[PDB]
């Protein structure tokens, strides 16, 4: 029964993640259920904290209500006690605990998604985690989930060294996604986020030098196309 | 040439085709497509290595180009627009009826025959230069690194070796070279892939036949046994282990009735010199192979002896020289092997040691079997079972039956032994009987085989058996266990010992044994007793002066161990030996061992002390006597020595379980001749046969005594109580006899127990008005046994006397042990139904019915009726039936009496309780007559005016109407209509319990 | 090499050869199987022998002909092997131990081989019987029980002599038996024995040589069995079904009972069988499931197979002049039905559907006996069915599905009895309309009925224009009267109708075929949109293709303009992912029968495919899924594949318009999931020119190949069902014209692909609408190699 949910994960659009020396990167494709639909109204790559993002493979809805339940747990169980935001390791723990309970609870099915959660905490540095429907979670240098899972996972072993700059890992995760792509391949059908330098540009305010802004940045429709030309 | 013929258009191999423009046109086009697929493969592996979707579509274009030649095999079976032959066959074919088919079917059947004539054409061929180029490509792909590519390519290269000749050769001579590379190019996932290839059904199979290349390969899979980094080495071990389990070679002259090839012998004169030529090449092809393995054998022992320490895949070697320095069909027993296999005891590792034994014991039982076969390797597979020490015996010999009996009791001057399970005899004599000779020899072998066994005994030091058994004990603490593999190893040390090669003297195994006997350590005792069983399997080994040092050690040891002070841990072990040993060796190879358990200083008789002890014997003597069952059983003693009077249960029960076994040993009917026998079976009362197993008079006497000794003592409890009962001798006897019956009715002794039921066993048991509460105390269930004896192997003539015992005119004797005999009947009936003569089927029914009426016990009038239905169910004939219905409904029918009276009668009159109980059973005996018999309504109506009366009968007439209305429930939508009688209403009261109002 | 040839031989049995050579071949494989000393593929050799000695190689029996042709085999070799499985003293040497698969599995083979070569042990070595028993017997003891018994049953020959017969040894079997209680480890051998021996005596008594040295074995009341011997086996079988459940494959356990019946002295036996049915009665009841419900079912079937088995072997012999009073009479068939009818009716309602299909399958076996009773069964089955279609069982699921299985396993027989047959038009047009779209199961069990009625009935208007006709007025009124009669307790023997009126009813009943197919096609298009899947999608296509072949040109030419009509104007391919199969294939099967229909059907699929492409279909890229705006284009393309494949020579007309359309379909339209489809067009057209196949499957040929119009039950029982003028199959054979267009294409598409691909070797690594195009041309190339596969020669490279 957990086994059947991992199966809904095995199909459903491919997504991936790559840790580097100075950043993390996660991406998936935006398969348009129609051309009539405006694909900018749905986000497969969601912000959890300004230091932490997430992507999935599988059941759309189960991801949404998991991204919501997940943002909240970041406050209710960490920020409202210690004044900081949670560290990747622990926010991940609190999500696994959330899914692991849909498993061992009666009257409910587990979630139809595997999650890739990427982020940076001051003490543990960068890290990238996978969370399964089983509630188990593992730390990755890089991996992929979904259909293209096997092709891409093999390409990542081939191309990954522990000396990658974040720009190198963006480059990789675009190629990796180019071979699996189901629909068209541009900035309107690729979602890519990074966990890099602090972006003060994006704080919304200026006056306390101790807080410096989001590490999580979601690349614009433009930034993507720009990289795909010099590709 | 051609025998398949499928309308190939271009003429069936006439080379009516070669002179056809349309046919060079066609293949000149498949050539281009072939050379174009290579053009595209090189263009992709060069420009697009990192793509899976492309390479899959190409790999299917090759699965096609290589296969869809004569036929169409991919797409072969997609539902298309033809009706399916297999479907239609199911619809139309009746069985035992030749082709009852409609025209439609005949037509597919025929089309189905054409289509199979096409697929018949063997497409197997010689590689076409270009075809070799594409098969090399398909390998670089099954050697690729992407699972999304290498997995279809492998499946695609298998459909391609089905199609090419000795293509396996092409594949290996590419694998190995490019695996040897991927190892000196480091941790490659190309190694992980090459190993995945070697596990393909078709390859892994052809591997155990590649004698040339498996040399080099095992040494590559070894280098591979280092997870320098991956799932490798786990796969290399599964693979090297899979390998040890294949291979071998057959020298042995097909023990063929030369009539297996003669009938097909062509006239051709000596144009069958060819045959004696093949015989010779398929004989040095073989002898080369056989040498390649010996070369591999010695080239490994090199990497095991010389490689200071490789770790624990030290195991492949040993797991293999073993299925080799003991194969035969050749295999020159190497002495350097027996050295190396033993010097691996120095790694003090549980798994290695368990194997060095398992190996040393086979590597000898092979050399041993060369002497016994006189190097006539053929002689194994010839059922003229050679061994110089086996001897056949004629059993028809007027006199034989009493050689056996009086030779099985002979322990001192023994003439023959049957190690194993003694078949001949038992039923009858007449066959020839394979047997073994006394003081069995060792026999001679050539020098090569001699120096090999020397190199073991010179290695079996006082110290080496110390190290090795120690280990086997510690790996053994976890489990318990016995494994004969252990014992059949000690007999070996014994052969080696006093045959010359070891010189350890037996007095060394007597310490090694007395040594491992810590009354505390279980796995340590198990090693001691594993040792004993070896000294008794070591009489297939000379010295009558050692067979006396051993008979002497054993009576001394069984003393220390079994003569008082015995835990449920020892008993657990020794009792294991008793069930086993007598089955792997005739116990007369020892004067002391058996003549020790039968020395019965153990069975006291009364209780104003502590009586004494235990089945500190009984259950072990028994488990030996159980495993012989035939042989040795002279026990004039035991019978005269049994107890019955014993106060304790653990013994009363055991004395019983032993007698049971003592009887099964004198019950074998072993007759003189097969002819003398079948003449006894033919002249039997039952058109059937002889009671198989029949207890011999001198015993039918003993038993009869024990029952009539207990009838003598009925004065012993002239009036005592349950507390002063368990203490009387009458009880003690009775309890033992019971435990005995319980154990006869179980298993293969039933046919022995029957004669006694009618006069002895059933009059007993119903020793129950001999006190109900006395049974609850010493927990005995008689009721459950007496009735559980309703089912069982009864014979035509025994039925007679049993039905006559029940249905007794002395019946009236018993009291609520009546509802007991009545339940024994209900069971007999179910297991002797269809076998009871309509005479007996009546003596029963007239008893059952005489109980619906017995004044006093209301309890039974009801258990009788419940049973009367079991009868009337198989009673469909309508005049036995309709004549009962009448007999019963005469005691009630109509308003014979006016209301006030029915009330009075319903409470007291027995003749009417019966009449309503009976007529009630009849109706409850037809539960589901799918359309309802009109005698039922009309006779429930006669029953309803009575279920309206509260009393005792009017009660068991409400039972009958509710019981009924209930089982008719689902068929009731309909049964309603056969009740015109507004005596539908008449059936509404009926069920009343306290919760209704 | 041995194993290879031993196979090419297997391949040779498909044609014929001299019994004098079988004498030879058999002898080779008897002694070959028994080799020792090397790796041997025994299963193969014991199977050669068993096929060389086959006792029913198309009604011919090769064991008889080999006995008569002087075959004799050594028994000492066989028994000597089967005896290595005895306790050899000195454990160190015993090689075979039962219990451990690898060994028991050889033993089970030798034993099987022996059973095969039992009849070739010298009938003339008088002391071969006695010698062999006097040996096995002395070997019998508790520890051998397991290996001895089976041997006897398969290595000792059934001999019968003047002094020592084999039934001489019975009193000893009923000594072991009758001493242990029911124990399958034992019984199974006793029944196997006294039964394959009772079968023997019976076989031998009839026709052939009533002897073998002794007709001194008398039959009587209970086969070759004593009064008490029979009595015992009855109460033991009852023991098995009521108490101890100790039996395996029952075919074997039933023999003795069947082959102890004596047509002229039954009575005393049927008396014993009846009381055994009355005992067993309750345990079959649908709500008394237990350890027994298997044994009772697997038996009541095994027994009625093994009875009908015998009957159809005797009726084959009273086609050889020899009645024999031992034979089974019309009155045994009667009392057999009397016995097992309530029993069979109860079982078929059982809660387990497998345990039911046993009791239900017994109706077919009983009806083949054409007993006087036949009506009793047709009576039940038809009420149970008409009740079910009148929803009188709606509260109970099982009765509905059950009484549709009862009726299916019996359709073929109803088409015969000149009374029931009337109902069959009604019952069909009722099943068709009651095809549910929610109940997958009810539908699978209805198609069962619908396809069975079609498989044994010609969909034909049989009216000579007789004016009274009409389904009502003439059929319905009678059908209702028969049913009213049957329902009120009365049976069909009491049912009197004019041979005039009942033949009006039957002929007028063949009118409704038209108004009913309009309702089947409707129900198909409704099913295109259901998550029924696979097994049942196929079975439905069988029913649509069988229905077609059982159709006269009058009706078929209607059915065609009704698929054609509904295929175009339909509102039925919405839901996600459709079963196109259910509608495209039934078209192809129209073109099989009438190539003329292709010229225009294809040109309409193309000016409708060009239409869908031109308006954006397959414009939007996706692996993994077929876009729902495409679903229409995909229909027309599957149809074009399925319908070219069956076009054949009629494709010569519009040859050039196709090729040039195929090139258009590949110039436009790129999309990995559509290319696996479009690339099949090339195959379904190369295969259709040069593949040599059938073409005609009609129940009855031409429309006119008159056996007359008493032609219902499809000749399935008539001996003319297979004289050559009926079976006048059509067949497509590839002509010099077709092979020639065949080849034109091969080179024209072969070039088209290789060019367009040698072009794209000016590499855009990006595009990805590039790897889509190369995949496309390599699929078109691939499917160009297949189908077109029949023109290639494996051997070409030798030459």
């Amino acid at each position: 029964q957990i086994d059947y949910a991992l199966t809904a994960v095995k199909q459903g659009v491919t997504s991936l993640g790559i840790k580097a020396t100075n950043g993390v990167v996660i991406a998936t494709e935006k398969k348009s259920s129609s051309p009539l639909a405006m694909s900018e109204t749905l986000s497969k790559v969601s912000l959890l904290t300004p230091d932490i993002g997430a992507v999935y493979s599988g059941m759309g809805p189960d991801y949404r209500v998991l991204v919501d339940k997940s943002r909240k747990v970041a406050h209710t169980s960490y920020k409202r006690i210690y004044g900081e935001y949670p560290p990747t390791k622990l926010l991940v723990s609190e999500v696994a605990k959330i899914m692991q309970e849909a498993t061992q609870s009666g009257g409910v099915r587990p979630f139809g998604v595997s999650l890739l959660i990427a982020g940076h905490d001051e003490f543990n540095g960068f890290s990238l985690y996978q969370v399964d429907p089983s509630g188990s979670y593992f730390p990755w240098k890089a991996t992929a989930i979904g259909k293209g899972s096997v092709a891409a996972k093999t390409f990542l072993e081939k191309r990954w060294n522990d000396e990658l700059e974040l720009e190198d890992a963006i480059h990789i995760a675009l190629l990796t996604l180019k071979e699996s792509v189901e629909g068209e391949f541009n900035g309107d059908t690729i979602e890519l986020a990074i966990i890099g330098d602090e972006n003060p540009d994006l704080l919304g305010y200026t006056g306390i030098p101790t807080d410096k802004g989001p590490r999580f940045r979601k690349l614009t429709s433009q930034e993507i196309n720009d990289r795909l030309e010099a590709l | 040439l051609d025998i398949y013929t499928c309308n190939y258009y271009f003429g069936n191999t006439t080379e009516e085709k070669l002179q056809n423009p349309n046919y060079l046109n066609v293949h000149r086009v498949r050539a281009r497509i072939g050379h174009f697929f290579h053009k595209l493969y090189v263009f992709l592996s060069t420009n697009f290595e990192n793509n899976t979707n492309m390479f899959q579509i190409l790999l299917h274009g090759l699965k096609v180009w290589f296969t869809d030649l004569g036929q169409e095999t991919v797409f072969n079976e997609d539902p298309n627009a033809f009706i399916d032959v297999d479907f239609l066959e199911n619809v139309q074919s009746l069985s035992h009826v030749n082709e009852p088919f409609t025209r439609t079917n005949f037509a597919i059947r025929a089309n189905s025959l054409h289509q199979s004539r096409v697929l018949l054409h063997s497409t197997n061929r010689k590689a076409s230069k270009l075809e070799n180029l594409l098969l090399v490509d398909i390998i670089q792909l099954a050697t690729s690194l992407y699972p999304d590519i290498y997995k279809p390519a492998q499946g695609t290269l298998v459909h391609c070796m089905k199609q090419l000749v000795g293509s396996y050769g092409v594949v290996i001579n590419k694998i190995i070279p490019s695996l040897e590379k991927a190892i000196k190019d480091h941790d490659y996932m190309k190694i992980q892939v090459i190993l995945n290839v070697l596990l393909i059904k078709k390859i892994h199979r052809k591997l155990m036949t590649d004698y040339k290349d498996i040399g080099r390969l095992i040494f590559l899979l070894i280098e591979c046994c280092r997870v320098n980094e991956l799932e490798i080495g786990m796969y290399a071990d599964k693979i090297l282990t899979d390998i040890v389990i294949g291979i071998k070679i057959p020298s042995s002259v097909c023990v063929i009735s030369d009539q297996a090839f003669l009938p097909l012998a062509p006239p051709d004169g000596t144009i069958n010199l060819q045959v004696e030529a093949v015989k010779l090449a398929k004989k040095k092809k073989r002898e080369y192979y056989l040498s390649l393995l010996v070369d591999l054998q010695d080239k490994l022992l090199d990497k095991l002896d010389n490689e200071k320490d490789m770790g624990w895949k030290i195991r492949m070697f040993i797991l293999r020289f073993v299925t080799q320095i003991q194969s035969n069909l050749e295999s020159k027993p190497d002495k350097r092997a027996v050295f190396s296999i033993i010097s691996q005891i120095s790694t003090k590792h549980p798994e290695i040691i368990h194997l060095v034994v398992k190996s040393l014991l086979s590597t000898c039982n092979k050399i041993i079997s060369l002497s016994d076969y006189e190097y006539d390797i053929t002689r194994a597979y010839k059922n003229e079972f050679n061994p110089s020490f086996v001897e056949i015996l004629d059993t028809s010999t007027t006199s034989f039956p009493k050689t056996f009996t009086e030779e099985m009791n002979n322990f001192d001057n023994p003439k023959y032994f049957i190690d194993l399970r003694a078949y001949v005899g038992w039923l009858c004599w007449g066959r020839l009987m394979y047997v073994m000779s006394p003081k069995a020899l060792k026999l001679n072998l050539r020098e090569n085989e001699l120096e090999v066994l020397k190199t073991a005994g010179h290695l079996l030091t006082r110290e080496f058996l110390r190290d090795v058994t120690m280990n086997l004990v510690q790996d053994n603490e976890t489990r318990g266990v016995f494994s004969s593999g252990n014992v059949s190893f000690f007999s070996l040390v014994i052969l080696l010992i006093s045959s010359g090669f070891c010189e350890l003297n037996m007095s060394d195994l007597f310490e090694l044994c007395e040594s491992y006997y810590n009354k505390d350590d279980k796995a340590s005792m198990i090693m001691s007793v594993e040792i004993v069983a070896g000294l008794v399997c070591g009489s297939k080994f000379m010295s009558v002066s050692d067979l006396d040092k051993r008979d002497t050690f054993i009576e001394n040891f069984l003393a220390k161990c079994l003569d008082y002070e015995l835990n449920h841990d020892a008993f657990e072990i020794w009792s294991t030996l008793a069930w086993w040993l007598p089955a792997v060796v005739d116990l007369r190879r020892s004067k002391t061992f058996f003549c020790h358990f039968i020395n019965a200083d153990g069975m006291f008789d009364r209780e104003s002390d502590a009586a004494t002890h235990q089945t500190s014997k009984i259950y072990m003597l028994r488990s030996i006597l159980m495993s012989m069952e035939f042989r040795a059983p002279d026990v004039g003693k035991l019978f005269d020595e049994l107890v019955f009077d014993h106060p304790y249960d653990q013994v009363r029960q055991a004395v019983a379980k032993l007698l049971t076994t003592l009887v099964q040993n004198q019950s074998n009917p072993s007759i003189s001749d097969p002819t003398t026998l079948l003449e006894a079976e033919r002249n039997d009362p039952d058109g059937l046969g002889l009671p198989l197993k029949s207890v011999p008079e001198k015993v039918d006497a003993y038993i009869k005594k024990q029952f009539e000794i207990i009838k003598n003592l009925e004065d012993s409890v002239v009036g005592l109580n349950p507390q002063q009962f368990i203490k009387t001798d009458y009880f003690y006897r009775t309890s033992t006899i019971f435990y005995w019956i319980k154990e006869m009715a179980r298993g293969p002794n039933k046919v022995l127990l029957v004669p006694y039921l009618v006069d002895y066993v059933l009059p007993f048991l119903i020793g129950l008005v001999k006190h109900k509460d006395v049974c609850a105390l010493a927990s005995l269930d008689p009721v459950r046994l007496y009735a559980g004896l309703g089912y069982m192997p009864i014979r035509k003539n025994h039925v007679a006397a049993i039905v006559d015992y029940v249905c007794s005119s002395n019946v009236a004797l018993s009291s609520n042990q009546t509802k007991l005999q009545l339940a024994f009947i209900q069971h007999f009936l179910s297991a002797e139904l269809l076998q009871l003569t309509e005479e007996e089927k009546n003596k029963i029914l007239e008893f059952v019915v005489s109980n619906l009426y017995n004044e006093q016990f209301v309890e039974v009038r009801v258990r009788a009726a419940s049973i009367l239905s079991d009868i009337v169910h198989n009673w469909k004939e309508e005049q036995p039936l309709l004549s009962l219905i009448e007999r019963f409904a005469k005691g009630l029918d109509v308003n014979k009496y006016t209301s006030k009276e029915r009330q009075k009668l319903s409470k007291t009159d027995i003749k009417i309780h019966g009449n309503v109980l009976g007529l009630g059973a009849i109706i409850s005996a037809f539960p589901y007559v799918f359309p309802l018999p009109p005698w039922i309504p009309k006779n429930l109506s006669n029953l309803s005016s009575w279920a309206r009366t509260s009393g005792m009968t009017g009660n068991a007439a409400k039972n009958t109407i509710s019981e009924f209305k209930k089982v008719r429930a689902d068929t009731w939508k309909f049964d309603r209509a056969s009740f015109n009688t507004e005596e539908l209403e008449d059936l509404e009261g009926v069920l009343w319990r306290s919760y209704y109002a | 090499n041995v194993n290879h040839w031993t196979n090419e031989l297997k391949n040779c049995l498909h044609f014929d050869f001299p019994v004098a050579l079988r004498k030879s071949l058999a002898t080779v494989y008897y002694y070959l199987s028994l080799v020792q000393g090397q790796k041997v593929y025994r299963q193969m050799h014991v199977d050669m022998f068993e096929r060389l000695v086959s006792l029913d190689d198309d009604r011919t029996q090769f064991t008889e002909l080999l006995q008569k042709q002087g075959l004799l085999l050594d028994h000492q070799i066989m028994l000597n092997f089967l005896c290595e499985f005895l306790p050899y003293p000195d454990p160190d040497y015993a090689r075979y131990e039962l219990s451990s698969k690898e060994d028991l599995q050889l033993f089970r083979l030798l034993l099987k081989h022996a059973h095969n070569a039992k009849p070739f042990f010298d009938k003339s070595k008088e002391s071969l019987l006695v010698d062999t028993m006097n040996f096995l017997l002395s070997s019998l003891a508790p520890s051998t029980m397991m290996a001895v018994m089976p041997i006897v049953t398969s290595v000792v020959p059934y001999h019968y002599h003047i002094h020592s017969k084999i039934i001489d040894y019975f009193p000893f079997c009923y000594s072991i038996w009758s001493s242990v209680s029911a124990n399958v480890a034992i019984d199974t051998h006793m029944y196997d024995f006294v039964g394959s021996i009772s079968k023997d005596v019976h076989n031998k008594i009839l026709s052939s040589e009533h002897e073998k040295d002794v007709v001194g074995v008398e039959f009587g009341e209970f086969g070759i069995f004593t009064d008490d011997q029979m009595t015992f086996m009855f109460n033991r079988l009852q023991g098995h079904l009521r108490t101890d459940g100790q039996i395996h494959s029952y075919s074997r356990t039933v023999k003795p009972f069947v082959y102890a019946i004596n047509g002229s002295k039954k009575d005393r036996f049927f008396e014993k069988l009846v009381s055994l049915a009355k005992a067993i009665e309750t345990f079959i009841h649908p709500s008394n499931n237990g350890f027994w419900t298997k044994p009772n079912a697997k038996f009541v079937h095994a027994f009625i197979k093994s009875y009908h088995g015998r009957v159809k072997y005797e009726e084959d012999i009273c086609a050889r002049g020899v009645t024999n009073g031992i034979c089974l009479t019309s009155f045994c068939h009667e009392e057999i039905v009397e016995i097992f009818l309530n029993i069979i009716s109860l079982g078929s309602q059982n809660k387990n559907p497998d345990i039911a299909n046993y009791y239900i399958s017994c109706f077919a076996y009983l009806l083949e006996l054409d007993p006087s009773n036949a009506y009793l069964i047709y009576d039940k089955i038809l009420i149970d069915l008409y009740d079910t279609l009148a929803d009188q069982f709606i509260n109970s699921r099982h009765r509905i599905i059950s009484s549709l299985k009862q009726f299916t396993r019996v359709i073929r027989f109803i088409v015969m009895d000149k009374l029931y047959r009337v109902h069959i038009t009604n019952v069909l047009s009722m099943l068709v309309s009651k095809l549910d779209m929610n109940d997958t199961n009810l539908t699978s069990n209805l198609i069962n009925g619908i396809v069975s009625i079609a498989a044994f009935i010609p969909i034909q208007d049989l009216t000579g224009e007789d004016d009274y006709i009409s389904f009502e007025s003439d059929t319905l009124p009678l059908v209702q009267q028969h049913f009213y009669h049957i329902k009120c307790g009365e049976s069909s023997k009491t049912f009197r109708v004019d041979d005039e009126l009942l033949n009006n009813a039957f002929k007028a009943s063949t009118t409704v075929f038209q108004s009913m197919l309009k309702v089947y096609v409707e129900k198909i298009f409704q099913l295109v949109d259901v998550d029924l899947e696979d097994s049942l999608v196929t079975k439905i296509n069988q029913t649509t293709m069988i229905l077609q072949e059982s159709m006269d040109d009058k009706i078929f030419n209607y059915f065609a303009s009704l698929l054609n009509r509904n295929f175009w104007s339909n509102d039925s391919f919405k839901e996600k992912d459709p079963n196109y199969e259910l509608v495209t294939i039934p078209l192809a099967a129209l073109v099989r029968r009438n190539n003329g229909l292709s010229k225009e059907l294809v040109r309409t699929l193309l000016f409708h495919i060009k239409e869908q492409i031109k308006r954006g279909a397959g414009s939007v890229r996706s692996t993994s899924e077929i876009q729902q705006r495409d679903v229409k284009l995909v229909l027309y393309l599957t149809a074009l594949n399925d319908v070219l494949r069956n076009c054949h020579e009629s494709l010569l007309e519009y040859s050039d318009e196709l090729i040039t359309f195929m090139k258009y379909l590949y110039d436009n339209v790129t999309n990995p999931p559509l290319d696996v489809i479009t690339s099949i067009v090339i195959h379904s057209a190369l295969a259709t020119l040069c593949t040599t196949e059938i073409t005609d499957c009609r129940l009855f040929p031409e429309d006119s190949k008159i056996p007359e119009k008493d032609r219902w039950g499809g000749l399935q029982f008539d001996p003319r069902r297979f004289d050559k003028q009926h079976l006048s199959f059509q067949w497509h054979v590839p002509s010099s014209d077709e092979i020639t267009l065949s080849i034109s294409i091969l080179e024209s598409l072969s070039e088209y692909c290789i060019n367009n691909v040698e072009e794209l070797m000016k590499a855009p690594r990006h595009d990805s609408e590039y790897g889509d195009m190369i995949q496309k041309y390599v699929l078109v190339m691939t499917h160009t190699l297949s189908g077109s596969s029949l023109l290639f020669d494996p051997d070409f490279n030798k030459y």
